[PDB]
């Protein structure tokens, strides 16, 4: 399991491994498109927060 | 003359000597990033002291 | 370029694209005056919560 998170700019990209961290002044993001592969033995899952 | 700049941001320039009067300048911005940038990773301490 | 300005004042410009290098700039100062300026004026709170 990984994530990414964007709350109030502080970009965080994390693994399970290790984080990278982020902070970007004119930065704001809202809108999420996320794809998928074409197929996948179980299902495959998403989740905005 | 050096600009106006953010007021966590930093200023240097160079490159005068060529027979005119152009010259690059550069801005670092410092910006949280949380990742410090910087020659000469840390060797060892020496342990048993 | 953004001039120099006042270490509690406030800078914006705008008006490019007119096919000419000319455009306006502002500045805002926020000068201790006590009357806060700003849009949509307060409705009402529902009382009972």
């Amino acid at each position: 399991m990984f994530g990414v998170t964007w709350y109030n700019d502080l970009v965080r990209i994390v693994f399970p491994p290790t984080v990278l961290e982020m902070q970007l002044d004119g930065l704001q993001w809202e809108r999420v498109q996320f794809n998928s592969p074409v197929n996948a033995g179980h299902a495959t899952r998403f989740n905005v927060v | 003359v050096t600009p106006y700049l953010k007021p966590y941001e930093c200023f240097g320039w160079s490159w005068n000597d060529n027979q005119d009067s152009i010259y690059d300048w550069w801005i670092a911005d410092f910006v949280s990033t949380g990742a410090f940038v910087c020659e000469s990773n840390p060797e060892a301490p020496k342990t048993g002291v």
